[PDB]
DNA sequence: CTGTCCTCTGGCGA
DNA sequence: TCGCCAGAGGACAGCGAGTCAGCAA
RNA sequence: UGCUGACU
């Protein structure tokens, strides 16, 4: 009979230090806890009141024995004050800004009042009373803030319970750190001129007072509580009514026994670490009570007393944070260290307890029980216990358990009684457990421990879990003489599992009430599709693939004996009679088809009263594949009419198509997945089963597959070209490099090599990445043309026979990369996109000559796997495979810290009744979940291209699903108006974007106006001669009520999911799936016209179809997506060019938000007219940066009188591209470079211990230590300088300085821009399209070309430049256009459902806030916030606010041990009465 | 595993007569699946399968030296001509029947001999059961160790991807009555887990810090929650509780 | 002094006999360092073209 | 590799030592192989494999064992737990409570020691 | 009166995980079981015989609820 | 290692 | 003449799961 | 409790 009572909210606060007193049992005084055998010490740490540490004994406080003792708390008494280390850095600001001589806060009053009213109005929740208090106080001073702040505290109250919610933290904790941070400096006092008796600590346990004294913790407790009397009504509120008294300690608290217990460390048999900080606490404190005598018999002895304070200090710092104090040694980890880590005691204890009834073991594959069974070995069976209650309908089967025994298998290991418990039977006598079988239905009945009783639901995890799909439900088949759990392979590729050593781990539900959620929610058919982009999981593999794609091939015909044996070996069938099908040949030979084989199995397994499915689609094997001869041309025949690539299922009878990959597979669309939307999951795990079973039984039976040699192996007459091909290859480095180093086209052969060693011994290195890259490319097409010639039709045996072809090419298992590289080629080996490094020396490998042209040298590998590869190319290979050895390592961390990041904070939002994502704070990050409702699983038939499907299969997915009978329930009149409206406005307005309005309405008098009335005024007020007439007809000339240019003018309908409600209102749908079924219904009623099949389905009974598949796609409340969109943004990334990609970019947009990223962009279109293709070349001329350092050929310095001659670069090579001129780069010297010289030198000088004549004479007129420079009349032909500073200065080498600095020295540059770039084509459909890429960020600097190129259309991967440009909401889009550009590099491809989730929970306050520790700091649960990271500085945080939480996240509902508020508890039962 | 790094897991032990024979008489003793060569690309296991069958039958020895055989002289001529001189095809095909159907397959099968190493990693020594034992005393969980019963780790990934499902009710039971679960009670007005305490023996516990003793309500609460709260009231920090 | 070494753990280790090619193997090993297994970049795990002869490109633990 | 670790056994008091029982010599295998004569100490055995796809239990990394083979000795093995007593532990510096031995007619040892407080060679332990 | 009519499936399971658990502390069944052990298959029996007199409160994110009958909800 | 966060930190016209 | 735009370094805190063993302090 | 190995 449990407790019965739950938690409503925890908040953090502090003790009092007074009510601890009470809270403890005795003082401990004696420092040796240890007693000499073993045994607790009287009055040490160890006692027997404050608890029995072990079951040995019983406390003296309550007698009671371990296991049923709460334990005690006891006190350390100090000998004289100390500071508390974690309330101790606050105390020092409090003494940093305040007049140790006035006791008041140097702030000044203004601040000290507006951020008390801030509070004040904060602490109910009023949030716009911040800004407004601020405003009233500026324009304004206690009298004027408190009458308005009053006013909102009595108006808006009622609002204390709904004040903590994110956007009301955040506006406190940014209020109370600014404080902190910007008024609490040491400041000169205002009332007393002289009031700065500066502290300032030294490390902690030390703090210092000037006339430089010693702080004691008595002095600056009298301080502190002197400054509470005259500041106190406003740090009451800064710190909750918190008392001075807090911030020092007077003893120290020994937690209870239990929890601190004895284990062992080096040459010591019984010691705690927490016991050994508190016991050298103890001896200081003896040391000290010793001293404190000595002054009491009576500048040593006092020193003596200040070093032994700043001692006990540390250990009671170190007591608190073992790192607080680094100056000692012994020094076991404190509390931060318990609390805060990985191994911490929330991230383990807390978030990842032990569990109990569970297995692990090695998974090993089965295939003979059903797709959502487990085979359990008879040994967990035996051992795995449920705990079922005994009633009348089960006291029998119960009764043969209790008989059976602990040890036989359908038994039972105890018995639980109705008051009394545990009883066990393991005896072994056979008769005791006969004495009991009685007595079972003899309060709470007994319960018998029964065994696994090959029924029972497990759940199943393999531990990288990095989806919901790795933990399923399965259905325990007992499975006798075995150690190994057995699963079936198409659960395979939902937990990664690999038959190679595979531990997984079975947990047993023991509640009835997570049975029903295993079978209804976990089960393993609910999770036939994957969630991040519904496209299907569960599917066959392998061998299962080549013996369905060779069965269901055309030329496969079996006798009546092999047709039966086959479909009944498949089936296995249990119920009803096999319905078979007819003879295809029923002449020369009664014959089958097996495409017979596969229909008749598919006509049993569909359920009886269903109607079986018709299907339209293509094979994964391309209809070319079996094209051997060359294909000749027939006049009316479209190949593809009649092809084994195009599958045809009617009426459950397979017509046409191999049936490969593309179904039976993880591939959408297929016949599976129609068979699971159709007919359920249930369903589809049949099929997948008695398919699975089928194509064993014909591999087995009368078939074979093998992969031998002869496979693998390649025609001669076509290793021959693959020989000279190679040959050819071997004479292709010398001109490749040759011809990207830009080199005279020939004659230079040694000129080359040095060229090369040069750009490889170079600093910049991006000359020598252009030869790597350059050499590459000639390589790669070596390499393509060597695969052409052998692996298409240069095989022994082609695709129907070749047994590597036919497993590759129907999916079963690798890829067409691995064929090849097997036969004809291995590749270019690349380690980081590069060619392998070379040596110090200039040679890639002992065995090649420095700077080798050849390719072999770099790592073409021109040997294959059919004939190994020699010494080298096996070298290569090694450091390649290693690389990815190493890689695949390091990823794993990364992706991983990012899952947590991403599911820490997204954990709470679920969808809830009225279908918006929430978060736990009731927060609203979304209206509908996806911008539709829709859940991304139950949408993948929603998409146009198959309502061609559910059309055909109307008859099933209307019977089996829908029914006709919700459509007789559902009413679309509200919705249907809506639409109609919709449409006529869009009718009447074709441009939305055309500016609507009344008066804007009221300009077609234009020529009324323009052609006599205004032709006399001026621009009286600025607006016009002509627009005063307009405005005087209008204003009050026009009708009083029925001047409705309104109407003409007004907003579209808004959208129906908006107003009606896309659950309870029928034909409520989006106005982007209405668009695509008025198109199909468009499409459909004229192909009915010309169909020859009769069609009994009207287009108004498809557009009800298509509604109610709609409504019921509607993400069920209390969906938890933020999970969900957490882990589809992580799996991916775990698993898996001038920009950035990989975990770098997904960790810049999410985890960092930057302001800063390594690679900004932009790409604004061109505007398409030749005026503006003219200016761009201009414009990409005037954007790049010009550098003194990239126009200037060498300087020339003598040296105290130190000259400095430029000699720059002839226009020739400079200003084709540039947009540069003489004068001006001159003109750059004369006022910039040689005046950030003397700026220089005196940096370095700081701490060292006709017309010629105007510009020469300004120049000297601002400095004082140039002479006279040059002049150059053609073409800067000598321009030098000359300086000196005579008496004494460091005469060296300046040259460093005046080329450091002619190297950041930029003539001129658009701030933020460095290259402008025109990829001239980025489209096909309307090829016509440029783009100005840039890589750089100046948004403004690009606003002035409107003309020239297209701003509509500017794009930036900044996300913080665009959302200080256009807002927030453009950023959205921005951040998900990143992240889907981020994943479609890989082609991965996640739903835009679970973005938009992000985007708006990132962006959710007005800012692109990151998803990271940061971040939290706005989080309205102080228990959240500290199981993520910086668990101390949270809870510090927490406790010195007195933030409470409601225990409405997942993390503090599984804290204080609650039920999270999402998916099943989301609502009561309420049995009535 | 054999020397080319292709482990795995022994599944069956297929009885003798259900195996296909030869029609040699002779019946395999490994049945390899031939879907490990397409991606792992070990090339190296069929060379070593002709070689070995070749030795078997001449009574020879091969050497399998890397970088002995060129492209020129291949390994798979060398060895396929070895075989075709003693009666046996080229290719290291020779066709089976079925032990089950006794039919001639349609493919002829690829038979050999290799040397096949047995690794140190038996279910025998990986293997884990556990229904109630021993607990960690300062969190009163179940202990960690496969030597000892110990009890396996259910993690924050886990206990992610469990509600992901929606089921809070399998998440209760993993979490919180399976690992720890116990009745410390508070009291309701002070809302403290603290304050508490028993008497000397009627036994009513009796708030410290107000002396009522109709004030206190058992609350069902994880044992690391309690631990929590006494290490934090160790560092003065008070947690106090709102029962309902 | 930590005798000019840079790592002060790992130095000896249990030659186990369980295979002769498991013990043959403690003979012919050698470590970078015991520290380098905490490391964010790895670029001493590079396999450079200069341990030609001198370390096996293939022996090397795999995790 | 459970193959054969040493030719010493009676001597080593290891803790754990597999051993396989009737370990064969490639008949495919590197010269070098024979130039640090590793026959001395053999690690496997040569096995008929068929490449084939028949069972429908060899999938994804599983094998196939017939299972005459098996019960013919096939990769048979063993392993050696050597357990040392030293009984100096249960104890302190007082009095020898260490000395293996038999109180005479212990219920308890009754047939399962050999008056020396040790199991007989050659015992089943369970 | 405004959410959806129809029962979520995750209130079918806690519906039926709670009958269940009732059933199996000796609660009368109104369903005339046939011979089934499991209290789940019975549990299911009931819900398919629309006869479970559970009352759904469906909370909403501001604490208010409604209240709606498991006979007056759209199985599907 | 890398990032933000944090804490200063002296330097020209108002 | 020092406040705020700029400007510097210093400090901290994070670094994927979950398993099995031995040896030793 | 830590260091060494090891598994996916
Ligand atoms: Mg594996
Ligand atoms: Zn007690
Ligand atoms: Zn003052
Ligand atoms: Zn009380």
């Amino acid at each position: 009979n449990m407790p019965w009572r739950r938690l409503q909210g925890i908040s953090f606060g502090m003790y009092s230090a007074e009510e601890l007193k009470k809270l403890s049992v005795k003082s401990i005084t004696n420092p040796r806890y240890l007693d000499s055998l073993g045994n607790p010490s009287a009055n040490g740490l160890y006692d027997l009141a404050l608890g029995p540490a072990d079951s040995k004994e019983v406390c003296s406080t309550c007698v009671q024995d371990f296991s049923n003792c709460s334990g005690h708390l006891g006190h350390i008494e100090l000998p004289l004050t100390v500071y508390n280390p974690l309330l101790f850095d606050k105390l020092y600001l409090l003494l940093r800004g305040s007049c140790l001589n006035c006791h008041m806060l140097t702030c000044p009053r203004a601040v000290i009042h507006l951020l008390l009213c801030q509070l004040r109005v904060l602490e109910v929740g009023a949030l716009q009373a911040v800004y407004e208090l601020e405003r009233i106080l500026n324009r304004f001073i206690r009298e004027e803030l408190e009458q308005y702040t009053t006013e909102i505290v009595q108006n808006n109250l009622l609002g204390s319970q709904g004040a903590h919610v994110k956007n009301v933290c955040e506006s406190k904790s940014k209020l109370i750190a600014l404080f902190w941070k910007a008024h609490m400096n040491a400041k000169r006092c205002p009332h007393c001129k002289t009031g700065r008796s500066v502290v300032r600590k030294e490390h902690n346990s030390k703090l210092t007072i000037t006339f430089r004294g010693y702080l004691t913790p008595t002095s600056a407790r009298e301080h502190l509580s002197a400054l509470w009397k005259n500041e106190g009504f406003f740090l009451n509120y800064l710190f909750s009514r918190f008392n001075p008294s807090v911030f020092f300690l007077d003893f120290l608290v020994v937690p209870p026994s239990r929890y601190r217990p004895v284990s062992r460390l080096g040459d010591q048999m019984f010691t705690n670490g927490q016991t050994v900080n508190l016991q050298a606490v103890m001896k200081d404190v003896v040391l000290i009570r010793k001293l404190l005598a000595l002054m009491a018999q009576e500048q040593s002895l006092i020193d003596k007393l200040y070093n032994i304070w700043i001692r006990l200090q540390s250990h009671v710092n170190i007591v608190f944070d073992s790192e607080m104090d680094k100056l000692m040694m012994d020094k076991y980890p404190g509390i931060r260290q318990i609390l805060e880590k990985k191994e911490g005691l929330f991230r383990k204890h807390m978030m990842g307890k032990r569990v109990d009834y569970a297995a692990r073991s090695v998974i090993c594959p089965d295939m003979y029980i059903n797709t959502n069974e487990i085979g359990i070995p008879m040994v967990f069976a035996t051992k795995l216990t449920y705990p079922q209650p005994v009633t009348p309908w089960n006291v029998q089967e119960l009764r043969q358990a209790v008989i059976n025994g602990p040890n036989v298998h359908p038994g039972a290991s105890m018995v639980i009684n109705e008051d009394g418990s545990r009883t066990a039977l393991s005896a072994v006598d056979m008769t005791q457990r006969e004495a009991v079988a009685k007595q079972l239905l003899t309060q709470g009945t007994k319960i018998v421990c029964r065994h696994v009783k090959n029924g029972d639901i497990l759940l199943l995890n393999r531990q990288p879990t990095l989806h919901r799909p790795s933990i399923q439900a399965h259905r325990a088949r007992i499975l006798p003489e075995e150690k190994v759990l057995r699963l079936h392979y198409a659960n395979c590729k939902a937990y990664n599992a690999d038959f190679d050593g595979d531990e997984m781990n079975a947990h047993f539900p023991q509640s009835e009430l997570g049975r029903a959620e295993a079978y209804v929610l976990a089960c393993t058919d609910q999770q036939y599709l994957v969630p991040k982009d519904g496209q299907p999981l569960a599917g066959l593999i392998q061998d299962h693939m080549v013996s369905g794609a060779s069965m269901t091939t055309r030329g496969c015909f079996f006798t009546r004996e092999h047709y039966m044996e086959l479909v009944y070996r498949g089936l296995t069938d249990k119920v009803g009679r096999v319905k078979l099908l007819s003879p295809s040949i029923l002449k020369p030979f009664p014959l089958w088809t097996g495409k017979q084989v596969v229909s008749t199995l598919l006509i049993n397994i569909i359920p009886e009263d269903h109607i079986p499915l018709n299907l339209s689609g293509k094979a994964k094997i391309t209809g070319k594949a079996w094209v051997k001869e060359t294909p000749r041309s027939v006049p009316g025949f479209n190949p593809d009419s009649m092809c084994e690539s195009q599958v045809i299922i009617r009426e459950g009878e397979l017509l046409c198509g191999v049936l490969d990959k593309a179904h039976y597979g993880s591939s959408a669309y297929g016949l599976v997945h129609c068979c699971y939307e159709i007919y359920g999951g249930e369903t589809s795990g049949k099929v997948l089963t008695c398919l699975a079973r089928l194509f064993t039984a014909y591999l087995q039976l009368y078939r074979g597959f093998t992969l031998g040699v002869e496979d693998i192996l390649v025609k001669p007459k076509a290793d021959v070209k693959r020989q000279r091909i190679i040959e050819e290859s071997t004479h292709c480095g010398p001109q490749a490099v040759r011809a990207a180093l830009n080199l005279p086209e020939a004659a230079s052969y040694d000129e080359v090599r040095g060229k090369w060693q040069d750009a490889h011994l170079g600093k910049d290195q991006r000359d020598f990445n252009m030869i790597d890259l350059k050499f590459k490319e000639e390589v790669n097409h070596y390499s393509n043309e060597i695969n052409k010639a052998c692996m298409p039709f240069g095989l022994h045996r082609q695709f129907p026979e070749n047994s590597l072809q036919m497993m590759v090419q129907s999916g079963a298992k690798g890829s067409t990369v691995n064929t090849m590289q097997i036969s004809c080629l291995l590749g270019q080996i690349e380690l980081e996109g590069r060619r392998p490094p070379l040596m110090a020396s200039g040679k890639s490998l002992p065995c090649f000559e420095p700077y080798e042209f050849t390719p072999r040298a770099g790592g073409f590998v021109t040997g294959r796997f059919l004939t190994g590869i020699k010494p080298p190319e096996f070298f290569f290979h090694c450091m390649a495979g290693r690389e990815g050895l190493v890689d695949t390592a390091v990823k794993t961390s990364r992706s991983g810290y990012l899952q947590r990041c991403i599911i820490k904070h997204l954990e709470g939002l679920v969808v809830q009744y009225d279908l918006t994502v929430r978060d736990s704070d009731g927060s609203v990050v979304q209206f509908l979940y996806g911008e539709d409702g829709l859940d991304i699983p139950k949408t993948q038939f929603l998409q146009p291209k198959q309502f061609p499907f559910l059309a055909s299969n109307y008859e099933v997915i209307m019977k089996s699903q829908h029914l006709h009978e919700v459509l007789s329930r559902a009413d679309p009149k509200k919705a249907l108006h809506h639409f109609r409206a919709i449409k006529k406005w869009q009718s009447k307005h074709p441009n939305t974007l055309l500016r609507r309005g009344a008066f804007l309405s009221y300009s077609q008098k234009i020529q009324e106006a323009v052609k006599a009335l205004k032709l006399e005024s001026e621009n009286r007020n600025g607006r016009s001669p002509g627009t005063q007439e307009m405005l005087r007809m209008w204003y009050e000339l026009d009708e009083e009520s029925r001047r409705k240019y309104q109407k003409k003018a007004a907003a579209c309908p808004d959208p129906s999911l908006s107003v009606w409600r896309p659950d309870i209102y029928f034909a409520s749908v989006s106005e982007t799936f209405e668009t695509k079924v008025d198109d199909y219904s468009q499409e459909w009623a004229a192909q009915t016209e010309k169909s020859y099949e009769k069609s009994e389905l009207s287009l108004d009974r498809l557009r009800t179809l298509l509604q109610l598949k709609w409504q019921r796609s509607l993400c069920e409340p209390g969906e938890a997506v933020g999970l969900l969109a957490a882990q589809s943004i992580g799996e991916p990334s775990t698993q898996m060019m001038n920009v950035t990609l990989g975990i770098p970019r997904l960790r810049e947009i999410l985890m960092v938000a930057s302001a800063n990223i390594k690679t900004p962009m932009m790409s604004v279109p061109v505007l398409n007219t030749k005026k503006a293709l003219k200016r761009v070349k201009s414009l990409k001329k005037q954007l790049t940066r010009v550098c003194l350092g990239e126009v200037l050929q060498k300087i020339d310095v003598q040296e105290q009188v130190y000259q400095l001659r430029f000699q720059f670069l002839p226009h020739a090579y400079y200003q084709q591209e540039k947009c540069l001129r003489p004068e001006d780069i001159l003109r750059f010297m004369e006022t910039r470079f040689f005046k950030l010289l003397m700026e220089s030198i005196k940096k370095k000088n700081n701490k060292a211990s006709e017309a010629m004549e105007r510009r020469v004479q300004a120049v000297r007129e601002i400095h004082p230590f140039i002479d006279d420079y040059q002049y150059d009349t053609e073409e800067s032909l000598w321009c030098q300088v000359t300086v000196k500073l005579p008496l004494m200065k460091i005469n060296f080498d300046m040259s460093s300085l005046v080329v450091s600095l002619a190297h950041g020295a930029v003539i001129y540059a658009t701030k933020g821009i460095t290259r402008c770039l025109l990829n001239e084509t980025t489209n096909n459909k309307n090829e016509k399209e440029l783009v100005l890429n840039t890589e750089g960020i100046n948004l403004p600097e690009l606003f002035k070309y409107a003309e020239v190129l297209d701003l509509r259309r500017l794009y930036s991967n900044d996300i913080h430049a665009i959302a200080n440009t256009y807002g927030i909401e453009a950023a959205l889009r921005v951040i998900e256009k990143e992240i889907k550009d981020v994943f479609a590099v890989y082609g991965i491809a996640v739903d835009p459902r679970h973005l938009s989730l992000v985007a708006d929970y990132m962006c959710f306050e007005g800012v692109y806030k990151p998803l990271n520790r940061f971040g939290i700091r706005s989080n309205s649960s102080p228990l959240q916030q500290m199981t993520f990271e910086t668990s101390f500085q949270f809870l510090k945080q927490a406790t010195m606010l007195g933030s409470h939480d409601e225990l409405r996240s997942p993390s503090a509902c599984l804290v204080v041990g609650k039920v999270v508020r999402g998916g099943t508890g989301l609502f009561e039962l309420k049995q009535p009465l | 595993a054999s020397r080319h790094g292709q482990k795995g897991i022994l599944s069956r032990l297929w009885p003798a007569e259900d195996m296909p024979f030869t029609e040699s008489g002779m019946v395999p003793d490994i049945l390899f699946n031939p879907h490990g060569f397409p991606s792992r690309m070990t090339i190296g296991m069929l060379i070593e399968s002709m070689a070995g069958k070749s030795a078997a039958l001449h009574g020879l020895c091969h050497d399998a030296t890397p970088f002995i055989f060129s492209e020129e002289n291949s390994a798979l001529e060398y060895f396929g001509e070895m075989l075709k001189a003693a009666g046996y095809n080229f290719y290291g095909t020779e066709r089976l029947y079925s032990g089950i159907s006794g039919l001639e397959l349609e493919a002829d099968i690829f038979i050999g001999v290799v040397y096949y190493q047995r690794l140190r990693h038996m279910v025998s020594d990986k293997f884990q059961v556990r229904t109630t034992g021993a607990r960690d005393r300062v969190t009163n969980q179940p202990i960690g160790g496969r030597n000892v019963q110990g009890g396996i780790r259910f993690g924050e990934m886990e206990r992610d991807a469990l509600l992901a499902h929606g089921t809070s009710f399998l998440l209760h039971d993993r979490l919180f009555n399976c690992s720890d679960r116990s009745v410390a009670h508070v009291c309701v007005k002070c809302g403290s887990l603290l304050s508490p305490l028993l008497e000397k023996p009627n036994r009513k516990y009796n708030c410290t810090l107000c002396s009522r003793s109709d004030t206190i309500d058992t609350v069902s609460v994880p044992y690391v929650f309690r631990y929590f709260v006494a290490e934090l009231a160790a560092m003065n920090i008070k947690v106090k509780l709102d029962v309902v | 002094t930590g005798l000019g070494l840079l790592q002060d753990s790992g130095l000896c280790v249990v030659a186990d006999k369980l295979n002769f090619i498991r013990y043959l193997s403690h003979f012919r090993c050698v470590h970078r360092g015991a520290d380098f297994a905490k490391m964010r970049t790895t670029t001493v795990r590079r396999l450079l073209p200069e341990s030609w002869g001198f370390l096996c490109p293939v022996h090397t633990p795999d995790g | 590799t459970m193959g054969f670790p040493l030719l010493t056994y009676q001597d080593r008091s290891d803790n754990k030592l597999y051993r396989l029982q009737t370990p064969q010599s490639p008949l495919v295998r590197p010269s070098m192989y024979d130039y640090y004569d590793m026959d001395n100490y053999p690690i496997g055995t040569n096995a008929i494999v068929a490449v084939i796809s028949y069972t429908g239990y060899d999938m994804e990394d599983a094998m196939i064992v017939n299972k005459a083979s098996w019960e013919r000795g096939f990769a048979h093995g063993s392993v050696y737990k050597s357990e040392f007593i030293d009984l100096s532990e249960k104890i302190k510096q007082g009095d020898s409570s260490l000395v293996f031995g038999i109180k005479p007619g212990d219920p308890r040892v009754l047939q399962k020691l050999d008056d020396d407080g040790l199991p007989f060679i050659g015992a089943k332990l369970q | 009166r405004i959410t959806t009519p129809y029962m979520t499936k995750y209130e079918r399971a806690r519906v039926l995980g709670t009958r269940a658990l009732q059933i199996a502390m000796c609660a009368p069944v109104m369903v005339e079981l046939e011979g089934e052990t499991d209290p789940l298959l019975i549990a299911m029996k009931e819900l398919k015989a629309r006869k479970i007199p559970i009352i759904i409160r469906r909370y909403l994110p501001d604490g208010s609820y409604e209240d709606w009958g498991v006979d007056e909800l759209i199985i599907t």
